């Protein structure tokens, strides 16, 4: 339905064929579907309608909490404990958000594989490359930090990678 | 909403209602087994409908209804896979369980704990359904261990019997040997694919390496009782006959084959693992068929038949024919359950006797049982247009027309001979000839429960092959062009087995006696595998566990090094320090020595 | 009638009173760490027209 | 314990032991739920050759 | 099972036991009744061939050779009666056997049901308590000073005496207790 | 945090002012109430810990341990009151006082912010346990067991004190927050190697590590039932908690300083699982199984991965509950027959069916049947080890097989077969024993529905 | 158990999911990469000037 955003969780237009009977024999699945409808789907719908009627009389709201952007660990001096603490909290929040992003991409990949059936190897290449890109980024950001991780160790890993890349680029410039 | 998901989940849900009522009053009455049987029958007739929906439109679904926990990037959810395999296997298992519980209502009538027996059967059914419908590896492991533990509890039903406890522990040991490989596969998949669910694993493993597939193969060999870990299935016959008919014949022992079928997209991308599976299946089926033809206990013969059929499922997996293997599972369930049911009726009629040497002429004394067993034996041997034809003969045809190991093909053919061989042995020794049982005849098969259940499985064993084969889409490319002699290979092999086994069985009427050959001794004693492997490794392991780990290290050397050395050293030093004679002469001499040292070794150093 | 039962069952108030006293002391301990109240760069806020503190 | 007489009237029938008798050092290894040393119809070191 | 064992088996007892084992294993080999009967009469004839031997040494050597022949030619899977120590139903009903002393721990509401049974059990308990001392005295009387030599027990010899050590033999639970 | 500590202290005058026939009732009721109050600490913030004050804080690691301790106290009281019926009122009050003091020291130990306070309470836990073992133990070997338990602990703990005061002198603080935020790498030097050893060996011997585990069978077998319950359930976890707290400052040295400890833990878990197969005493088997589980926990802590810490926390909680249940189950039979030999009483399922059901469930949880939290922790640790090295799976699978083997061996030996004939004093199970088993087992199964409560901070 | 089951979401998992949804929508609505290999901005990092 409209509860979740259709851009974060997209799906194809859901093309379905029309029934084209070829025999005079009656279809038992259609009769069973009608029986199931009349015996299950209508009482459930009525119960849900009553439940929604009761819910409408009591409407209240809950809000999504917004967090300001505080300075990160790069702009904290060596022994400033308060700035370090706030930067570490922000970094942990960002780590959780990145984990959830990877989770969303993985959900997309799983949905594509189930939906495409026998042609998943061809019709899920875009989801696969999206997951490859996000996985590489997440690995570069957070892998091998180990337990007792921190924003300082992430910064050290990033700086080591930057130094290696800069040395490689400089040595390629002389080639 | 689409009724498919609701019906598939309701079929699984309603099976747990008697488990919830197990604490209610109905569990204390004698109406509980009938209640459980009726619940299972209702579950079967409900599961029939999603099968019709799939047979019409090929509807498949996955339901991630409940989120359990999320570890970082990995999400664990209660998810059910409702593809062709689930929607086809659920009704067959429910049908077989319904028949077997109706049989148990008669077979286990005098058991004082019949309610507990039916509850255990229902728990096993629930765990097998969980195993079959699982979409991720954690849920499948839950079903794995649930059916394993239920098998342990049902094998040792008569817990006052030492051999039952021994067999249950043996089954647990072998299943955990396979579980080692299961856990290895799980760890590899989580570490390299970041998922336990089937969909992610398929997407991220285009070229599957050897480690996860070898782990899965080890798990399947453990669960399906292949040659390395075979002996526990024949020893599982310690349990009551319904347990052997349901768990260790047709439903639980196919779990390894089903696990390998669940991962066939990864299996078809690796040829080494396929070759290993094919070779293991071939050696298993031929070894078990060779062991079967010399056994005198009917349940042992049928259990070895089950093991040989499992080996056949492994070989048809090895030639990259997973759908054919699933079809074989579904087909074999019917007549193998029927064969155990007939054996149990025979056993109950002849005062709990299982040796075929004391089973005389029951062809006339037990007409319905004889007819059912003959039909089941013809289905097992691949008689055309029966249940066993549509799968076994296609399996032989596909094995013949594939780039396959020659030895595996030859061993499959010899096992096909031996199948008819031991079927002829069973029929000849159990139903023909003169009576050999004690004179007081208690033969009576005039009970509606037994007749109705065996009748239902007989109708299944007659028509299910045709109906199911004609009511599914083509998932395998047919072999249309083959040489005529090679088309008839299975039938020639079966007829040769029939003729030669019948000849050797007819020769025992002669008044001539000869000592057994060494090959007969090898076949009858199961190749001496339980004689050596159950005695040498166990003795060595327990002997090292006591002599070395317990006594040599913990009780002797770890004691010697840290605590006993400390105690000895402190005692010696205390004795040295405190044993003074109390004479001031010696003390003041030592005082002079100390003064001389302090003034020289210390007072000169500043 | 209540004198004797009080004298033999008065011990059942010690633990609830200890719990209440512990909560009270926890609030007092919270009262000593208000140096950065409404002072963090992440949660610094403008007071409502009638409120005196952001938390207590 | 599997080699002991099963028709004797043992004090402990399952255990196949008598009260007050000396107990083997490795009884828990030989409880007959476990390692069995009973004689076999075919000689040891002959079954090994055939199996191997 | 019921008889006190002797210090040793005589040559005659060993000979009969070997005869019975050979007959049973031959029946295992000879499935059919007529062929088994034929070969059993042949076995009986071969066994009676040395029936009247007087030299004990040659009889012992014949017994040893016969035992070797039996061991080489025994059936690897001989027929076993279901309730026999090797049968498929050997200890099947052991889990249903509950000792009689458990009935003393029953709740009085449980004993409200089945009143006559418990009255008769009280009668049996009084009988045992009133016979135990006489049983002990008789066992002390009829025993050599150097302790008993065999596991045999004497019967009752007086008017109202019961055989010593009878409670746990008479009060066996059952062979099919449930 | 005072709302938990103060009622625990109030438990002392309340039980010292109670009537001679009301001490058990009052102590059990108020211990259950305190456990209910302590259950409120499971609400964790995620990013950081709950810092109540300068002295105490709560973490996602500390909260399950605190709840386990508070829940274990009433079970200890329920198990104790049967074998202490003949005791005088003063001595029963002293026993309950020992239990309350142990609870207070444990709850303060898991929440201290600073390492010297943690060390002081972690050593203070010794005295009540020693008094319980050496005063209310049943056999004559309790004195030797207490000496082993005391000196094995202290020989490891004193170097930890020296290392802690040296570290505070060099860094200027030992507060865990400052320790974590100002962490600097440990160089490769002999001084740093010995600092690592002094910071590690105390928690090693409290686990216990294989080779330093000889005190555990003695102490756990020779202690009364409550002493064994608290030794297995809670006191073994002090080493693991200390390791998780202390390895923050030990990097990057742990990368190679952990090799001998990993080797010892894996091979010794194999050795202790094998030892359990040949054991004539029922309590020693449970003790050695505890040793194997704690060896697996040691491996998980040593490898330093988030999945490893999550699995270690889950395994600690699950092992505590399961080991306490198994010890209580053994104690019931010991009270029946007054002997610890496993083969003395056989076929107890025929006489005690519900206790046999409790035995079966405890044995199933001991072998980590899915989807119990025992297997959750074990599987997480095994996956982390596989990431560490693919060859660890051989030892993990061998340990799983042997664990299933001795668990079912114990179950079959104690419950199956035929009953011993001459033993005729096996009375029906009391309501107290069945209730104790149920109160052990039900939280275990309920934790399966919400596994994230015991997975720890790395979740 | 009821109290623990109905514990408020202080762990910020629903909040994290909503934040991730917002970030993903914003990033693929503009063609930006879903995640950067750099956790911190290279412009506020001052590496050592010379590497040789
Ligand atoms: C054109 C193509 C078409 C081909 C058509 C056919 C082709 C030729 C077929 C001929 C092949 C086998 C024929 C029958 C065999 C037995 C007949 C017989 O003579 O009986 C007497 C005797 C049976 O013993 P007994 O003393 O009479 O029994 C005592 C009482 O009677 C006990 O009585 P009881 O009451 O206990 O019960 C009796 C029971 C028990 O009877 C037994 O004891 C027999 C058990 C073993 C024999 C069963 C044969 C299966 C052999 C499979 C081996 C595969 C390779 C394994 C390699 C092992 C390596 C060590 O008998 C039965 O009920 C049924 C038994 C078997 C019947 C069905 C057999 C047919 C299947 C095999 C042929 C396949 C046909 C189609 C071909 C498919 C592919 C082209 O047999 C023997 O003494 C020898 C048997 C020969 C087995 C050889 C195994 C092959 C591999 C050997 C090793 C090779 C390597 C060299 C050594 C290593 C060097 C390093
Ligand atoms: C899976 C089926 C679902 C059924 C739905 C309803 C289940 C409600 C059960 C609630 C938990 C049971 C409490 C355990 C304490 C024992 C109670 C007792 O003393 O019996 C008195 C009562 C009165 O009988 P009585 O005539 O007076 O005499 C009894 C005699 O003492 C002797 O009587 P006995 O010999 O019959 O022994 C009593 C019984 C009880 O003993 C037990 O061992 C039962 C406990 C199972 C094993 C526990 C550790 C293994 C790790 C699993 C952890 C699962 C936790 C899930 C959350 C649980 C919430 C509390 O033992 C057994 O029946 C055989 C045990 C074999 C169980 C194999 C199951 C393996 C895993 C299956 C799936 C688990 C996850 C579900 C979701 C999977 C994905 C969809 O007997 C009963 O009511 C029997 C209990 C019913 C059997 C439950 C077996 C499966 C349930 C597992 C947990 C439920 C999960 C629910 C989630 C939705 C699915
Ligand atoms: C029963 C269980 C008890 C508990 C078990 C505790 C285990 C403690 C073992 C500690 C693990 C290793 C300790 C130190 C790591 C390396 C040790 C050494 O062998 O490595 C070499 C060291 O070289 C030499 O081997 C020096 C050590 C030789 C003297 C030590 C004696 C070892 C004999 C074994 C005695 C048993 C000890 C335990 C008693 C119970 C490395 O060469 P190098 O790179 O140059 O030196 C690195 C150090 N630097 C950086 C400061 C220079
Ligand atoms: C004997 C007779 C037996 C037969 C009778 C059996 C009857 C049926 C039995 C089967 C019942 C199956 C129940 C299946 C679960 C249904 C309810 C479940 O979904 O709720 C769970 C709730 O589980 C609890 O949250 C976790 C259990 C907490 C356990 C605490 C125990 C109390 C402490 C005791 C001491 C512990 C000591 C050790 C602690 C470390 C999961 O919650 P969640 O899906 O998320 O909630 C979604 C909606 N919310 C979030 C808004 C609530
Ligand atoms: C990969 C890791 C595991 C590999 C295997 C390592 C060896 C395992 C050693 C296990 C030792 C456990 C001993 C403790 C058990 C207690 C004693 C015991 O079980 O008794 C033996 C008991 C009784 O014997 P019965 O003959 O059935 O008695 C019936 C009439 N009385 O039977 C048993 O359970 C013994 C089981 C021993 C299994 C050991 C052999 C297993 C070898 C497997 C190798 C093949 C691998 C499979 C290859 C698959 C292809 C990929
Ligand atoms: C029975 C009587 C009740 C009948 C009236 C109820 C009618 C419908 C009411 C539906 C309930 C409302 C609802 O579904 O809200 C969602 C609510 C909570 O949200 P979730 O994210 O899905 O789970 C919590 C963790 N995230 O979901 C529920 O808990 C209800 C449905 C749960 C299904 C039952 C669970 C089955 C599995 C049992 C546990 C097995 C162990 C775990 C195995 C893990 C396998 C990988
Ligand atoms: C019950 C069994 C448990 C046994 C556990 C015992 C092992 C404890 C670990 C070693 C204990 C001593 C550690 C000392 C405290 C560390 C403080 C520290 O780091 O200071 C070092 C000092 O390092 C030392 O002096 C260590 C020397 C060792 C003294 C005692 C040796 C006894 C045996 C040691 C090996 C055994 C330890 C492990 C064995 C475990 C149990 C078998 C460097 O300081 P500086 O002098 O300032 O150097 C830098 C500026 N130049």
């Amino acid at each position: 339905p409209d509860s979740w955003d259709k851009d974060v969780y997209p799906e194809p237009p859901r093309r379905t064929p029309a029934p084209a009977p070829q025999t005079s024999l009656p279809n038992p699945v259609t009769y069973l579907t009608k029986i199931f409808d009349l015996l299950v789907d209508r009482p459930v719908t009525l119960a849900r309608e009553f439940i929604e009627q009761q819910h409408a009389k009591n409407r209240y709201y809950y809000y999504h909490r917004e967090f300001r952007r505080v300075p990160d660990i790069t702009e904290c001096e060596e022994k400033d404990i308060l700035c370090m603490f706030e930067a570490e909290m922000q970094w942990r929040r960002d780590y959780k958000v990145d984990q959830e992003i990877v989770n969303i991409i993985q959900e997309r990949l799983k949905a594509c594989q189930q939906r495409e059936g026998e042609s998943y190897r061809q019709n899920c290449a875009k989801e696969l490359e999206q997951f490859t890109q996000v996985s590489k980024a997440f690995q570069d950001r957070y892998s091998d930090l180990g337990a007792h991780y921190s924003a300082r160790k992430c910064l050290a890993k990033q700086k080591q990678r930057m130094l290696a890349e800069r040395k490689a680029a400089k040595e390629a410039a002389a080639a | 909403m689409n009724p498919f998901a609701s019906l598939t989940l309701t079929t699984l849900t309603i099976l747990t209602i008697p488990i919830m009522m197990s604490n209610s009053n109905i569990y204390k009455t004698n109406l509980y087994p009938n209640y459980v049987k009726t619940t299972v029958s209702y579950a079967f007739t409900l599961s029939l409908v999603p099968l019709l929906m799939f047979m019409h439109t090929g509807q498949e679904m996955i339901i991630s209804n409940w989120h359990w926990m999320t570890l970082q990037t990995v999400e664990l959810s209660l998810s059910f896979k409702m593809d062709y395999f689930s929607v086809m296997f659920i009704p067959v298992a429910l049908f077989v369980t319904w028949s077997i519980m109706e049989f148990s209502m008669w077979y286990m009538h005098s058991d004082p704990f019949i309610n507990r027996f039916f509850k255990y059967l229902l728990l096993f059914l629930i765990t097998m359904m969980i195993l079959v419908t699982a979409n991720n590896l954690f849920q499948l492991f839950i079903g794995w261990e649930g059916v394993g533990i239920m098998s342990f509890l049902l094998i040792g039903w008569w817990h006052g019997r030492t051999d039952a406890n021994t067999a249950a522990l043996q089954a647990i040991l072998y299943n955990r040997i396979g579980d080692i490989g299961f856990v290895l596969s799980m760890a590899w998949f989580l570490t390299h694919s970041n998922a336990w669910d089937l969909q992610q694993i398929f997407m991220l493993n285009n070229e599957c390496p050897n480690m996860p597939l070898i782990g899965l193969l080890l798990a399947a060999a453990g669960k399906s009782a292949q040659f390395g870990l075979h002996p526990w299935l024949p020893s599982a016959m310690e349990g009551p006959t319904p347990v052997s008919a349901l768990l260790h014949s047709s439903t639980m022992v196919v779990a390894g084959v089903f696990l390998l079928i669940r991962f066939y997209p990864l299996m078809e991308t690796n040829k080494l693992v396929q070759t290993m599976t094919l070779c293991l299946g071939a050696i298993t089926t031929l070894f078990t068929a060779l062991c079967a033809i010399t056994q005198n206990d009917i349940k042992k013969i049928v259990a070895f038949s089950t093991s040989s059929q499992l080996g056949l499922m492994m070989v048809t997996i090895g030639i990259n024919q997973p759908h054919l293997a699933f079809l074989h599972i579904c087909m074999h369930a019917f007549f193998k359950a029927m064969l155990f049911m007939c054996s149990g009726s025979i056993i109950h009629s002849l005062n709990d006797e299982q040796d075929i040497r004391k089973m005389g002429g029951l062809y006339k004394a037990m007409p319905f049982t004889t007819t059912a067993l003959i039909i089941g034996s013809l289905a097992l041997t691949g008689m055309p247009y029966l249940t066993g034809f549509y799968s076994k003969d296609l399996i032989i045809e596909a094995v013949n027309m594939s780039y396959t190991n020659a030895w595996a093909l030859l061993m499959t053919l010899i096992a096909t001979s031996l199948t008819a061989a031991y079927s002829t042995r069973i029929i000849f020794f159990a139903f023909l000839g003169k009576p050999r049982f004690p004179p007081l005849v208690l033969i009576n098969e005039n009970n509606p429960l037994l007749i109705n259940s065996i009748k239902r499985l007989l109708i299944g064993s007659i028509f299910a092959g045709f109906i199911i084969s004609n009511n599914i889409p083509p998932m395998t490319v047919p072999n249309t062009t083959m040489p005529l002699y090679m088309k008839m290979t299975a039938l020639i092999v079966t007829i040769m087995g029939f003729m030669l086994a019948l000849e050797l069985n007819n020769t025992t009427y002669y008044l001539k006696f000869k000592y057994p050959s060494q090959t007969y001794k090898f076949s009858n004693m199961l190749g001496y595998y339980p004689s050596i492997m159950h005695r040498l490794p166990t003795y060595h392991n327990l002997s090292m566990s006591q002599k070395s780990a317990s006594s040599l290290l913990d009780l002797i050397w770890l004691e010697t090094i840290l605590p006993k050395t400390t105690s000895f050293i402190q005692m010696k030093m205390s004795i040295m320090v405190s044993n003074q004679k109390g004479l001031i002469k010696l003390y003041f001499l030592s005082f002079l020595i100390t003064i001389m040292i302090s003034m020289t070794l210390f007072n000169y150093h500043e | 009638n209540v004198l004797q039962i009080v004298r033999d069952h008065w011990v059942h108030i010690l633990v609830p009173v200890g719990f209440v006293f512990g909560c009270y002391l926890d609030r007092r301990s919270d009262e000593k760490l208000t140096a950065f109240r409404n002072k963090s760069l992440l949660f610094k806020r403008e007071l409502r027209p009638n409120e005196e503190v952001t938390w207590k | 314990q599997q080699e002991r007489d099963p028709w004797y009237d043992w004090d402990h029938p399952d255990l196949r032991l008598n009260w007050g008798e000396p107990i083997h050092w490795d009884l828990d290894m030989y409880i007959r739920n476990r390692v069995d040393t009973s004689p076999t119809p075919v000689s040891w070191n002959t079954m090994c050759k055939h199996l191997f | 099972a019921f008889s006190a064992p002797a210090a040793y088996l005589t040559h005659q007892q060993k000979v009969l036991r070997l005869y019975k084992r050979a007959l049973r294993h031959l029946e295992s080999w000879c499935v059919h009744r007529d062929k088994y009967r034929y070969f059993a009469c042949l076995m009986r004839a071969r066994f009676d061939e040395h029936k009247n031997e007087k030299d004990m040494v040659k009889a012992t050597q014949l017994l040893r050779q016969a035992e070797e022949e039996f061991w080489y030619g025994q059936h690897p899977q001989p027929y076993i009666f279901p309730e026999s120590p090797g049968g498929t139903s050997y200890e099947r009903y052991e889990c249903y056997k509950v000792p009689e002393w458990c009935l003393d721990d029953w709740h009085p509401s449980e004993k409200a049901m089945y009143p006559d049974y418990f009255a008769k059990r009280e009668q049996w308990k009084r009988l045992r308590r009133e016979s135990w001392e006489r049983e002990v005295k008789q066992l002390q009387e009829e025993t050599p000073p150097g302790g008993p030599r065999t596991e045999a027990l004497p019967p009752a010899r007086k008017e109202g005496d019961l055989p010593p050590l009878w409670w746990h033999i008479v009060t066996r639970p059952r062979e099919r207790p449930m | 945090m005072l709302k938990i500590i103060i009622p625990t202290t109030m438990l002392l005058p309340m039980t010292w002012m109670s009537k001679h026939n009301m001490i058990w009732i009052n102590a059990t009721v108020h211990s259950l109430l305190i456990s209910l109050i302590s259950l409120s600490l499971l609400n964790q913030l995620g990013e950081n810990s709950l810092n109540f004050s300068l002295t105490f804080f709560s973490d996602s690691l500390s909260a399950p341990l605190l709840v386990l301790t508070t829940w274990l106290l009433p079970l200890m009281l329920m198990a104790s009151q049967s074998h202490l019926s003949k005791e005088t009122t003063t001595r029963k009050k002293l026993y309950i006082t020992m239990l309350i003091l142990l609870q207070l020291f444990l709850i303060m130990t898991f929440t201290a912010t600073e390492l010297i306070l943690f060390y002081i309470l972690f050593e203070a836990t010794l005295v009540p346990t020693l008094i319980i073992i050496t005063r209310w133990g049943n056999q004559t070997e309790r004195l030797n067991a207490g000496l082993y338990f005391l000196f094995y602990t202290l020989a490891g703990s004193l170097p930890l004190l020296v290392a802690l005061v040296y570290i505070q002198n060099t860094t200027g603080s030992l507060n865990f927050l400052i320790i974590h935020y100002w962490s600097h790498p440990l160089s490769n030097s002999w001084s740093n190697i010995f600092m690592w050893l002094a910071c590690i060996m105390a928690f090693m011997v409290k686990m216990p590590l294989y080779g330093l585990h000889l005190w555990l069978p003695k102490a756990h077998v020779e202690a009364p039932i409550a002493g064994s319950m608290v030794l297995a359930a809670v006191l073994l976890k002090l080493g693991g908690y200390g390791m998780m707290r202390i390895t923050t400052i030990l990097n990057p040295l742990t990368n190679y300083m952990a090799y001998p400890f990993l080797m010892l833990s894996m091979w010794g878990m194999i050795m202790t699982s094998s030892i359990c197969l040949r054991q004539t005493d029922l309590k020693s088997l449970i003790a050695y199984s505890s040793v194997s589980h704690m060896a697996l926990v040691i491996v998980a802590i040593m490898i330093q991965t988030p999945w490893s810490f999550m699995g270690a926390t889950a395994l600690m909680i699950a092992h505590g509950l399961t080991s306490s249940m198994l010890f209580c189950l053994a104690n019931t039979n010991y009270e029946r027959v007054h002997s610890r030999t496993m083969i003395l009483a056989r076929g107890l399922q025929t006489l005690l069916p519900l206790m046999a059901t409790w035995w079966l469930v405890a044995s199933l949880t001991n072998l980590a049947l899915p989807p119990s939290i025992n297997l959750i922790g074990e599987l997480f640790i095994i996956t982390a080890s596989f990431s560490w090295s693919n060859i660890t799976i051989i030892l993990m699978g061998m340990n799983m097989m042997i664990t299933a083997l001795y668990s079912l061996y114990m179950l079959i030996t104690t419950q199956r077969g035929k009953y011993t004939h001459h033993i005729n004093n096996i009375k029906p199970s009391f309501t107290r024993e069945n209730a104790l088993m149920a109160l052990h087992i039900l939280p275990l199964l309920l934790l399966t529905l919400n596994p994230k409560m015991i997975l720890g901070p790395l979740y | 158990s009821t109290f623990v089951a109905y514990l408020p979401d202080y762990r910020m998992q629903e909040w994290a999911r909503r934040e991730a949804e917002r970030l993903v929508k914003y990033r693929e609505a503009n063609g930006l990469p879903l995640m950067e290999s750099n956790c911190f901005d290279p412009n506020k990092i001052q590496l050592p000037e010379d590497e040789d």
